[PDB]
């Protein structure tokens, strides 16, 4: 993969992964993480409808200038993979659709983590199990701490802890699993999940003696 | 010997081109030389891991090349004779060639001739008048060919598309070798184009022509070449630096009895050239760098006829 | 109005026979050209293959001619079989269509065009994991939201494999919804959960009812949350 | 030309060495430039 990382409000342009030989029909793609690939520019610099205009791929001049997407007025939205799919007069079908540029767009403000912490159910604690679940939302960037706290104290045993991952909201989000049992959740008087972001942490304390 | 492969395309050919790894020589006389160039088919052949090739020039004449100062191009001549004599131009404008010239005028000099080295069709040359002129020495006889005179020109425009390299190895001291680079983008091949609707309207005068010598009215057929070598069978001629050799099929498909597009044509350049046929001395035409074009007027024709067949048919 | 849905098994053990069925909508079959492309964990994107309007099958020589297409005329379904799987073929897999360029540099004649396959329609997907360990239903429990918008849900815990997919209501209730990662736990099992979001006064009057799907095991809960009996 | 230090001649790379064979000199001749008749 390409790393490559563009500011907002600016111009971006992406060349292709492979060269061009003889007379080119360029394939731009794009890729989001989880969803399905779109179409920008086919036959070098065609658009379909629907598509910005912002986006300009390179034409065909007879050779020349490689395959470059111009994508105008960068926003905080444009950060996925790119593929170039070079079709042309020499290297025949193309079953590949070159490397892959993943775009990084900064320049974001900042927000604060959304943290809830959960209690087992009332059927949950009838299973003989109990799964301290904490949830954390809308935090950029996508750097956060999950610790679980018995008492006041800090709990390393069962630390079942996801990964931080973009929302649809251009924020992350991350959940956390204190694998335990229904004894050892009510063995103690507060539970506190700690979640740390950006220096501050928002931290939601379940008791089991409060409804 | 020449190790060469089918040259680099995406399927889609049921080559000709080739990719000639070979060992030569260089200005030095101890080190030697390993390198590449592209041939077409037709200056080399096998000889029987991967197949290997030689040129075809090797076991006939010697071969030497044309070095790129000296151009082929047609330059128009005029012939002339000294004192106490002179030449003779007969303007007379329905002229067979033979027999008495009713219009009679001296020169001390042709107009301009081009030396065109060409077949099968002529190129840049003299126009005739009014009715298209049908000369033959003798007409009964097949075998003598008969040559025609155009009132009117014919336009065609005749291309390499390809864009080629000239690789320059040194064979020296003061020799050296100018060989072909690979093609840069798209691989095309040569071709020339002509206007179909004064092409049928010409063998439309043409065959008003006929009539008069043959019939009033009758059946006129045209079909593609016999056989023969490359330089009879296809149309040979230098377009720039390159002798094109080019398929005429299309043109002569036809059958003609009494009452918006254009054509084209294939085409194959070849380097090594034995053209005279003389043997012992071959010759090489260096590869001209990049899109070849060259725009030619046709003046003239050159044909044969069949033989009995059916009797008073076609 | 040309749409399409897929179908995944959910799980497969290691050298059998996986198969996926895309269906058609909207549309004729016969108007256009049919692909279907996948990718593995970690890795990029890989080309597969594609069909025309006369039905002949060309594939990616990559694949060992391991691989079959078949479209349905009357169904409207675009299926698919692959067999000899392995660990590492785990992936996510697509149906989309191809429409069919021609891109012509020189005379149409010669065959100086060639053929670029410029892709328009596209699917959704579904995900399959190759693995030798059995499949494991997933634990469903209502969790009790609190009392002091508030939040409530249930939990998926130890299942195998992957996908399990969690409803509100059989879809009547949408705004608010967020889905957190599942883990993978040190036995090889996972643990997922989901959060709906609502207004304060709703408790008790609107019926909570989350319908759990573990397709691979066949695990349909309708379970319901209610509030602690405090 | 780039162990002892090998060399080659300056003219290789240029143009084909002959060599005046030692019959013939090079010693300057006087010569006497004339003119035809008419002139
Ligand atoms: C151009 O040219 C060039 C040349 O040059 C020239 O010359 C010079 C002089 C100058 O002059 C210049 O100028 C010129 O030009 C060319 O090239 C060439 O060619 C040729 C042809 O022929 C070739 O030859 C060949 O040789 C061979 C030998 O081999 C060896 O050696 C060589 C040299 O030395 C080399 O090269 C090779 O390679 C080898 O060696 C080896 O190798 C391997 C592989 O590669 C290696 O290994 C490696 O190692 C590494 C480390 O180090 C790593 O590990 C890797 O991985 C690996 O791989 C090694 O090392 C090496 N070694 C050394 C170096 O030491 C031979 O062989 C051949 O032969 C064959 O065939 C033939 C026919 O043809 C025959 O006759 C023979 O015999 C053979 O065969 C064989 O046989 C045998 C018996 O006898 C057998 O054996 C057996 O086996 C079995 C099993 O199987 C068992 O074991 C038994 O016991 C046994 O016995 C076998 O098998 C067989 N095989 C077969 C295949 O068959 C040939 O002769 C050469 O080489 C080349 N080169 C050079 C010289 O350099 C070109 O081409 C041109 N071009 C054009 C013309 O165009
Ligand atoms: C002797 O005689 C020989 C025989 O006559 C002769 O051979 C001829 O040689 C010439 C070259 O000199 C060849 O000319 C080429 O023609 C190609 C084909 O052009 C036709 O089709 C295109 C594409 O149009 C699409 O959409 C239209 C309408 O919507 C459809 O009708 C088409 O089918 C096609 O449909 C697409 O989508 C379909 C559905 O998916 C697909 O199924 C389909 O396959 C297609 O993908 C039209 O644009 C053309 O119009 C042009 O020509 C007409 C006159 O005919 C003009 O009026 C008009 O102004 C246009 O010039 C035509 O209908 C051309 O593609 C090719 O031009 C491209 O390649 C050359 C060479 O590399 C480049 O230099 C050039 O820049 C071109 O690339 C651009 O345009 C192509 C167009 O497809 C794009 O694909 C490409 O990405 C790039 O576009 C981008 O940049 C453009 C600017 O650079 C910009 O305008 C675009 O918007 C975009 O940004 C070239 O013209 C000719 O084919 C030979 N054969 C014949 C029979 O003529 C020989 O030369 C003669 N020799 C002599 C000496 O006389
Ligand atoms: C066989 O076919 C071949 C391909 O068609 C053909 O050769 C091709 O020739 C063209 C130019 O004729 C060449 O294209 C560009 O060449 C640029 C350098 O050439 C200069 O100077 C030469 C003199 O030797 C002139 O002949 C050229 O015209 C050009 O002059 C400049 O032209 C511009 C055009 O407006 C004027 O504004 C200038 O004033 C003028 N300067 C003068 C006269 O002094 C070369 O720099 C180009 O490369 C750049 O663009 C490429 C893509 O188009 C990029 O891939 C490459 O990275 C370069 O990007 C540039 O990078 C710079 C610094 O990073 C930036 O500042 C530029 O903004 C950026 N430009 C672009 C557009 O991105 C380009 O190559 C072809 O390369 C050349 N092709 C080959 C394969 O040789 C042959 O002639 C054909 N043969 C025959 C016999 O016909
Ligand atoms: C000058 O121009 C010419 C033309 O441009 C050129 O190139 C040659 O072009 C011709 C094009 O036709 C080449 O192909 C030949 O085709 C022959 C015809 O076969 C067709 O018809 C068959 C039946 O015809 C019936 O009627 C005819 C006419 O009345 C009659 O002769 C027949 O006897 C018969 O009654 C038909 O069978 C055949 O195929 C049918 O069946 C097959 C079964 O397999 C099926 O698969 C097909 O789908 C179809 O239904 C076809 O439809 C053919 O007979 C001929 O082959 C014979 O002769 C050649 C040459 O003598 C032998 O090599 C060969 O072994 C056979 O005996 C041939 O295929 C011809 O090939 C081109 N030339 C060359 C060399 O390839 C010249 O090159 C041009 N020259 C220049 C300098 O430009
Ligand atoms: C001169 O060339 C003509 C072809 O040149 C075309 O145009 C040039 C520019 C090139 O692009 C070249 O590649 C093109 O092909 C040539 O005319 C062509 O003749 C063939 C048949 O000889 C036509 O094919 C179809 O023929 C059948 C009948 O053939 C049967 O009987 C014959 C004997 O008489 C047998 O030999 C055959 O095996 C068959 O058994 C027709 O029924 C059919 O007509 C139908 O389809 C066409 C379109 O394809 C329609 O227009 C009609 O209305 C019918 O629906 C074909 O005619 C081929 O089509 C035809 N081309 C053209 C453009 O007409 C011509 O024969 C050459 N002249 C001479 C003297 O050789
Ligand atoms: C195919 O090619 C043939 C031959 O090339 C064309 O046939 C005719 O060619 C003759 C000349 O061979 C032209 O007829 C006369 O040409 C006279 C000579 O003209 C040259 O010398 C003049 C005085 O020295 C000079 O002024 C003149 O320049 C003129 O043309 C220049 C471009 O060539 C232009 O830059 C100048 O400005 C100026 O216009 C020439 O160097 C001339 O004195 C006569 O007036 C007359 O033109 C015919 O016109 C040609 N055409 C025809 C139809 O007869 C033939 O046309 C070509 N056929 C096709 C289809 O293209
Ligand atoms: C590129 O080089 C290859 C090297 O072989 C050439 O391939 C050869 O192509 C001919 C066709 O002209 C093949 O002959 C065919 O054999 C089949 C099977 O018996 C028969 O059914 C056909 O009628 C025909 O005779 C030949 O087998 C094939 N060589 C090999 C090793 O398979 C190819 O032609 C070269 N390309 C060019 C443009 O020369
Ligand atoms: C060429 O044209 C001439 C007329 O200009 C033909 O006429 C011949 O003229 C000669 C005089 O030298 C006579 O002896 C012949 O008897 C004439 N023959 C005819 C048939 O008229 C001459 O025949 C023509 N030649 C050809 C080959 O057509
Ligand atoms: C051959 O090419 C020449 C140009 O290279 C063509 O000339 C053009 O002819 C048209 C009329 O048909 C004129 O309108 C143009 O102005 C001409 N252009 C030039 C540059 O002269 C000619 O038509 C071509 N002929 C064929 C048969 O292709």
């Amino acid at each position: 993969v390409r790393p490559l990382s563009v500011a907002l409000g600016e111009t971006a342009r992406i060349s292709c992964g492979r060269q061009a030989l003889g007379s080119r029909a360029v394939q731009w793609y794009q890729h989001r993480p989880g969803q399905a690939p779109i179409l920008l520019i086919y036959n070098n610099q065609d658009r379909p409808s629907g598509i910005p205009e912002r986006f300009s791929g390179t034409p065909d001049i007879n050779f020349g200038t490689r395959a470059t997407l111009t994508i105008s007025g960068v926003e905080a939205g444009d950060e996925a993979d790119y593929y170039c799919h070079m079709w042309d007069s020499r290297s025949g079908f193309s079953w590949s659709f070159g490397g892959a540029t993943r775009l990084t767009v900064l320049g974001q403000p900042k927000a604060a983590p959304s943290v809830t912490l959960f209690p087992p159910s009332s059927e949950e604690l009838q299973a003989n199990k109990a799964t301290l679940v904490c949830l954390i939302s809308d935090f950029y960037p996508g750097a956060v701490t999950v610790a679980w706290k018995a008492d006041s104290s800090p709990v390393k045993a069962g630390v079942e802890t996801t990964t931080p991952s973009k929302q649809s909201n251009n924020k992350y989000a991350a959940s956390s699993y204190l694998s335990l049992t229904p004894e050892q959740w009510k063995s103690h008087r507060s539970y506190s999940c700690q979640v740390t972001h950006e220096g501050s942490t928002v931290e939601k304390t379940v008791a089991p003696t409060e409804c | 010997t020449l190790q060469c492969t089918n040259v680099t395309n995406n399927i889609t050919d049921d080559g000709e081109l080739k990719n000639c790894s070979f060992n030569m020589t260089t200005e030095l006389r101890d080190k030697k030389q390993k390198v590449y160039s592209l041939f077409y088919r037709l200056d080399v052949v096998q000889i029987n891991s991967n197949k290997e090739y030689r040129l075809i020039n090797c076991n006939t004449s010697a071969i030497t090349q044309a070095c790129p100062k000296v151009s082929f191009e047609p330059i128009p001549i005029h012939y002339c004779a000294p004192a106490g004599f002179a030449i003779l131009k007969c303007k007379d404008k329905k002229f067979n060639g033979t027999g008495p010239c009713p219009s009679v005028s001296t020169v001390q000099c042709t107009h301009g001739i081009k030396p065109v080295v060409s077949t099968q069709l002529l190129l840049n040359g003299s126009l005739a008048e009014e009715e298209v002129m049908i000369r033959s020495e003798n007409i009964t006889n097949n075998a003598k060919n008969i040559l025609v005179q155009f009132n009117t020109p014919v336009q065609i425009n005749c291309t390499r598309p390809n864009n080629n390299t000239r690789k320059s190895i040194r064979i020296g001291p003061g020799q050296a070798f100018y060989a072909t680079g690979d093609i840069i983008g798209d691989i095309r091949q040569a071709h020339c184009n002509v206007s179909k609707a004064t092409w049928n309207e010409t063998l439309g005068k043409v065959v008003k022509q006929l009539r008069k010598h043959f019939g009033n009215n009758t059946i006129i057929r045209f079909a593609n070449s016999s056989g023969g070598d490359l330089e009879v069978t296809t149309h040979s001629f230098n377009c720039g630096g390159e002798f094109f050799y080019c398929n005429t099929s299309g043109l002569f498909n036809s059958t003609w009895i009494s009452n918006n597009d254009s054509i084209t044509l294939p085409c194959r350049i070849k380097q090594i050239i034995n053209m005279w046929q003389r043997i012992g001395q071959a010759m090489y035409a260096p590869p001209i760098q990049g899109v070849i074009r060259c725009v030619s007027n046709i003046t003239g024709l050159i044909l044969t006829r069949d033989g009995g067949s059916t009797n008073s048919t076609t | 109005q040309v749409q399409l849905q897929e179908s995944g098994p959910g799980l497969v053990k290691p050298s059998e026979t996986l198969s996926v069925t895309c269906s058609v909508s909207g549309d004729s079959m016969n108007n256009y050209y049919w692909t279907w492309i996948r990718q593995s964990p970690g890795k990029g994107l890989e080309w597969i293959g594609y069909i025309s309007d006369r039905e002949s099958a060309t594939y990616n020589p990559s694949l060992n001619s391991r691989v079959v297409i078949s479209r349905d005329t009357s169904k409207n379904q675009l299926s698919l079989k692959l067999n000899s799987v392995t660990p590492a073929d785990t992936a996510v897999y697509y149906c989309a269509t191809a429409r069919r360029g021609q891109r012509i540099y020189g005379v149409v004649s010669f065959g100086e065009f060639f053929y670029y396959y410029s892709m328009d329609v596209w699917g959704k997907g579904t995900t399959v994991t190759v693995s030798s360990a059995s499949t494991k239903g997933p634990s469903v429990f209502p969790l009790a939201p609190s009392s002091k918008t508030a939040a409530l849900g249930c939990l998926v815990k130890d299942y195998f494999p992957e996908p399990v997919t969690v409803s509100w209501n059989s879809g009547a209730l949408t705004s608010g919804v967020h889905t957190f990662p599942a883990v993978l736990q040190s036995s090889g099992l996972y643990s997922l959960s989901s959060v709906v979001t609502v207004p304060s006064s709703s408790l008790g009057t609107q019926t909570y009812i989350c319908n759990v799907n573990h397709k691979p095991s066949n695990t349909k809960v309708d379970k319901r949350v209610e509030p602690k009996s405090c």
